[PDB]
RNA sequence: CCAUGAGUGUU
RNA sequence: CCAUGAGUGUU
RNA sequence: UUGUGAUGAGAACACUCAUGGUCUGAAGAC
RNA sequence: UCUUGUGAUGAGAACACUCAUGGUCUGAAGA
């Protein structure tokens, strides 16, 4: 898909979903493309999660640029229902972000550092 | 491992300690250095850099810019990138000098003289591209169109107060400004009003009767031709401005369908243009959350609220959408929230592809309005 | 009238025909003015009047700026060059040996900055986004003073990123803190405090803090050294 | 002693206890009662009052109106007047009825129907007199003339921003709005700019060379004929509006010399209308202290001053007088105080006589200005 | 929908289709409205919705005016009739047997008051200055109620001068106190206080004082009896 | 003169000029046509004095109208220099007013009561 | 609506 | 600038 | 020189552009 | 059961203007 900047292996994609789940409980998260967007623009997000199965694609096409301006890391997952239901919703969610990791700190830190590598960063 | 640097100066290869493993000087030419900088924006490597990567045959290279990384991988090398590297700092610390050493310019004198004339051309070049963006034409045109509206209202309000010295009763009889102005423009003195001449203007009989009867029994002042022509100047301008406005509308719709069809599909050309105008560009609009689009143009209310913890505006310039200002108030918040939502989507697809989904986006929207009105 | 040097390089004062005192600089391009300012000849030398209400930098001086890192031959990175009001005075000060790299992302206004930079080989205009220093990386060098006057909510974070690219270690940063462009809800004093702290946690050493009131409302300027 | 009462109903003579000594009913005719009421404003007694004052032949009479007394003394009688006298109160106490007794109306039904239709005619008549006042024409024109000033500036600011998409450099080269609009209107595309056509519009050569050179090296966008036509619409309108403005000015100076020549003599036609405009009428202006005229048009500054005890404004609309906005500020306060002062006099002589003294008034002023400027 | 009488003659309330309650009067000239007001039929009678934000009198009622000296067949002198908004409702109340004499000196607005008065035999428009009651002396009678709503700094004194001409003894005066037209500097509460003092020294007996907020800012209304 | 509405006997004009003097010391007065005007519009004045020999005539022509609107009684005197120097100035003053009579209250009450007579009021 | 920067009109 | 009353424009 | 107004008054009015500050966030309807 | 993070709910604050009426500096000293 076209707003998908790099390739996430599904072990990583799942490492994410758990960091999200740990963050709902012990920390703070935002769910939905509009709240995600405000979270990046306000420089609050530590990780922005974008789903790969969104249509029309453009609904999230802007999140990678916004994340590049604010130097906030972003990751992909396969299913918008996976992520939606990960976030504690019973509907799908096209994007979301972790604002405060809480008890997922170590988990989120390993994620931004593995996506940094597949992105090619030293 | 070799750390690579790309600069006006040329392409330089570094070892990890900060010594020039090798270099390839750029041509001392404005035209070419500009084109390569413009391309390096897109990630395209310098042709001076591709040449350098052949001289050395390095296992590990690291560039400064991450948009370069994929282009050089397809060229055969193993690449990563390191931002603000110690190496790149070292290079630039030595930059008054290494311009002379790798023989790009003879002295400090015309390294800086060249660099200056380069920066003028580089930015002249960018300045020209930005000006060439079609949405700017749309934005200025709707801004002018709004100013014409503003002015039509101002002159009409003036004219009625002025002409009412001669013919006060006419004010409350002709509700329409373009009408009021035609009558002042075409007749002037109220004694020239005829059934026929008024009928030639599409006034119905029961109205014509009310006007003529008003005009005869009028308690207005008698007034010279010089006084009336003064008035009619303003009256004729109002008429001229209504025409100029209609032309601008047509111009707008034209541009607007080209530059943001999905947005036009939802809210029409003028309201779409107005939103662009407040956003600044289609690209700024496309990056906005719906919760912003919903309140664009209602900043006065919005910030008195955010300052005081008061109640935020339900709708900004979006209020202009007929379904919103026509409906009862308890519906407006919901209709606005829906409008903004679809607009946010519509804006992004115009911005990032140009693909059309304006028809379904509209249709989806009109569903949601029906549900609301059925409550 | 009288013009006399000050405690800071290439910055002068005028005694005036009536008894009013204004800062001014030694004009690098005689018989030309960039905004509307008065051109003045004294001892056959041409000085440009430096309005303290228009330039944040001159404002800071009259409000008691301790040490001025911008002097003869200084190499300076300017974020937010605008029309070129302030940057033209730092041009007059650093004087041909020095360089002023002016970064500004607004085409409407670079249009006028162009006009200032042609007249002055001192100035290198850069139509670029200060959020992506990678975009002008390939044209500039590293610099002594990093002057930052951008209206952005994340200006301080933007300033820091630009420093670790181009600020010579033990170099200086002048940062203008625009409280009302950071958050119109919050109180400016709080904003000043939270921003200077962002700076100190990125090991900038706070040298001085000026409140530009009344030259500019709800603004402060920070001088610091990068380590 | 006889108390006289004058009313729609007719004229009644009363004793001091409140009994009708005699009466003379007015004719039940709208037209005639209107004229007597209008004239009674000037002091003229009802012709019904002269008839009654012959029938009764009273030693001391007393009227309600102090403007009547000299008119009746000159008729031979010894007269005084008493406001809100008991009798006049007594008379009106019995006024539904005494209309019947002295046989002016048969019943309440058409006393009140007559009185009603009298009032409509009486005030319709006064309303018509008000409309006929010459300064109203003055006031409306200067208000329209300002609307045009505003609008010209507004469109010019827009046009420059708009046209600068194609030719940005022209903006800082042509300072005059009417000029800029002309260039955009006649040439459009900057490639159509030549020495000859530019010279035929009276541009001097050092400028002609600068435009053409700028146009040649211009970093502006290429743009369709359609795009230019939208712009040129606004450009021609600015030009149209300039001609209307010049026209209105002539109309204005004309009316203004008729209605208040002394004021025109001091400040010119437009500033004079403007002062009329803010005051409401020449008569409202004529009743004002200089300390008010001096601050007319500066109510914003002024009421912030009177509210907070801060500094009051030195000049209102009067600031527009060249001698004030051209001089250094320390002279302004004084020159304004001088202007206000002379203006107050000028308006009183305009309102109360029409005698012309604008020349000694102007001259006295230019004296006082000179004294001030020598400091 | 439902209409019901209130504690004051010819003034009614509406229950509405949704639950809003608005004052209204019995329309003396059916199928016609003077401003924009809603026309509503109930038990075949046509009422005019009486907006309290527009008319001070209807405003006062909702803010608790105990007793209304303006009722059926009252003869009332109205200083400051304007466009005809309030006076058209007192027309509906006094009802043909009553008379409303409307004094107003601004031609631009009497222009429209005319239109209201043609349709209502009830109303007598008088283009006149309330400062000179002598000018309409010769058309009016004495009256039961003196309603005064004029913007003049000496409004209260005007009201008084008019009373001793036309106000029946033991009659009532409704006086609107427009604080910001008396003195924008002074506090409106001071004004209310000092002006009622004018009434009492002119032997008016203060019956009630209502504050019209939020229908009208910085306004108070006085009911009193003339002695 | 034309703004002069009625005829003042100089016995009265003298009674006045003294009533002005008694008010400067023990009470409050305003001097000068502009201060006089503002005093009337503000309803401060208890008596307005206009000189009969003012030129140009129109300079005070408005004070009778102003005084009739606000129902403040007015009186004339022969010399503006008489009045000016009466007022405590060494120049003429075309008009003046008494805001507070002081020890001229009684003197002023008879003045308002004699001008009412020559004006014809019962 | 607020802050900053560059400007315009009556002139 | 404030208050009141009647209104207009995008509609 | 000046009450036919000295002195004071660091507040004449009307606009344009650029940059930034730009709601809520999971529940509602039968 | 239906709509709903591709946005429910709330939001008693969409923006731009016109006229009418009133509130409209100081007060004797200056070179
Ligand atoms: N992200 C960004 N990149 C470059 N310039 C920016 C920017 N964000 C804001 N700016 C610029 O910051 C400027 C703020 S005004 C600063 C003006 C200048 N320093 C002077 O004193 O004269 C604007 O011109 C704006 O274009
Ligand atoms: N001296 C005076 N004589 C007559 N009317 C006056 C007056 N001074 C002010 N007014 C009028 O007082 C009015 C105030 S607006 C009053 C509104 C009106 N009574 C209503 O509720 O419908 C203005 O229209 C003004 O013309």
């Amino acid at each position: 898909a076209s707003y998908v900047k790099f390739e996430v292996p599904q072990d990583l994609a799942d490492k994410v979903l758990e960091a999200v789940r740990k963050a709902k409980e012990s920390g703070k998260i935002k769910k939905g493309t509009n709240e995600t967007t405000k979270a990046v623009e306000r420089g609050q997000a530590k990780l922005v999660i974008i789903a790969e199965d969104v249509q029309p694609e453009e609904i999230v096409a802007h999140l990678p640029l916004l994340c590049d301006e604010k130097k906030i890391p972003y990751v992909y997952v396969s299913s918008k229902k996976a992520l939606g239901e990960a976030c504690g919703l019973q509907v799908a969610t096209a994007s979301a972000a972790i604002l405060e990791p809480g008890e997922a700190k170590d988990l989120v830190d390993e994620i931004i550092k593995r996506v940094n590598e597949i992105k090619g960063k030293t | 491992k070799i750390y690579l640097i790309e600069h006006v100066i040329g392409a330089v290869a570094y070892d990890e300690n900060g010594n020039i493993v090798d270099y390839i000087t750029n041509p001392r030419d404005l035209g070419k250095i500009t084109e390569e900088l413009l391309n390096n924006e897109k990630g395209i490597p310098f042709s001076a850099t591709v040449e350098l990567l052949k001289k050395v045959n390095p296992q590990e290279v690291v560039v400064e810019n991450e948009a370069e990384v994929p282009k050089l991988q397809a060229l055969g090398y193993r690449v990563s990138y390191e931002p603000y590297s110690k190496v790149s700092r070292i290079f630039r610390e030595s930059l008054p000098k290494v311009a002379i050493d790798i023989k790009f310019a003879s002295n400090e004198e015309d390294y800086y003289n060249f660099l200056h004339e380069l920066s003028l051309e580089y930015t002249r070049r960018k300045l020209r591209s930005a000006a060439q963006k079609r949405d700017l034409l749309a934005i200025q045109a709707v801004r002018a169109m709004d100013d014409i509206d503003k002015t039509i209202n101002l002159f009409s309000e003036r004219l009625r107060e002025w002409y009412s010295i001669h013919f006060p009763e006419l004010d409350k009889l002709i509700e329409d400004h373009e009408e009021y102005a035609t009558i002042v423009s075409r007749f002037g003195d109220r004694g020239f009003l005829t059934i026929d001449s008024l009928k030639e203007l599409g006034f119905n009989e029961q109205r014509i009767n009310r006007i003529l009867d008003a005009a005869k029994k009028s308690i207005g002042a008698d007034i010279s031709e010089d006084d009336l022509s003064a008035m009619r100047m303003i009256a004729n301008t109002i008429l001229d401005l209504y025409n100029i406005r209609r032309n601008l509308n047509n111009y707008l719709e034209g541009v607007m369908k080209e530059v943001a069809p999905n947005v036009t599909a939802l809210v029409g050309p003028a309201l779409g243009a107005r939103l662009l105008s407040i956003a600044g560009s289609l690209d700024e609009l496309a990056k906005m959350p719906a919760s912003t689009i919903q309140v664009l143009g209602a900043e006065k209310a919005l910030f008195r609220a955010l300052r005081s913890g008061g109640r935020p505006p339900k709708h900004g310039i979006i209020f202009q959408y007929p379904a919103i200002h026509t409906s009862p108030r308890w519906q407006r918040g919901k209709i606005a929230r829906a409008l903004a939502a679809k607009l946010a989507i519509a804006a992004r697809v115009d911005a990032f592809s140009g693909r059309f989904i304006g028809d379904q986006l509209n249709e989806q929207l009109k569903k949601r309005i029906d549900e609301i009105k059925e409550k | 009238i009288t013009v006399k040097q000050t405690n800071m390089e290439n910055i002068y004062e005028c005694e005036f025909n009536d008894g009013s005192f204004r800062l001014c600089t030694r004009n690098l391009v005689p018989n030309f003015n960039v905004y509307g300012e008065r051109l003045i000849k004294y001892e056959g030398v041409e000085y440009r009047e430096w309005n303290a209400f228009r330039s944040k930098l001159a404002g800071a001086i009259l409000k008691g700026l301790k040490t001025n890192p911008i002097r003869k031959g200084t190499k300076v990175l300017y974020l937010g060059a605008a029309s070129g009001t302030t940057i033209s005075h730092v041009s007059d000060i650093i004087e041909l040996n020095g360089k002023a790299y002016g970064v500004e992302f607004s085409p409407r206004v670079v249009r006028e900055l162009l006009l200032v930079a042609q007249r002055r080989p001192n100035i290198f205009p850069l139509l670029a986004d200060a959020r992506f220093p990678q975009s002008y990386k390939s044209v500039v060098e590293n610099v002594d003073v990093l002057y930052v006057d951008i209206a952005q909510p994340d200006q301080t974070d933007i300033a820091i990123y630009n420093a670790k690219f181009f600020l010579k270690v033990n170099g200086d940063m002048l940062l203008v803190i625009k409280a009302r462009s950071i958050d119109v809800t919050k109180d400016p004093k709080e904003i000043y405090k939270t921003e200077v702290e962002k700076l100190e946690n990125s090991n900038f050493e706070t040298i001085q803090i000026i409140n530009l009131d009344p030259y500019d409302k709800d603004h402060a300027i920070v001088l610091s050294k990068y380590k």
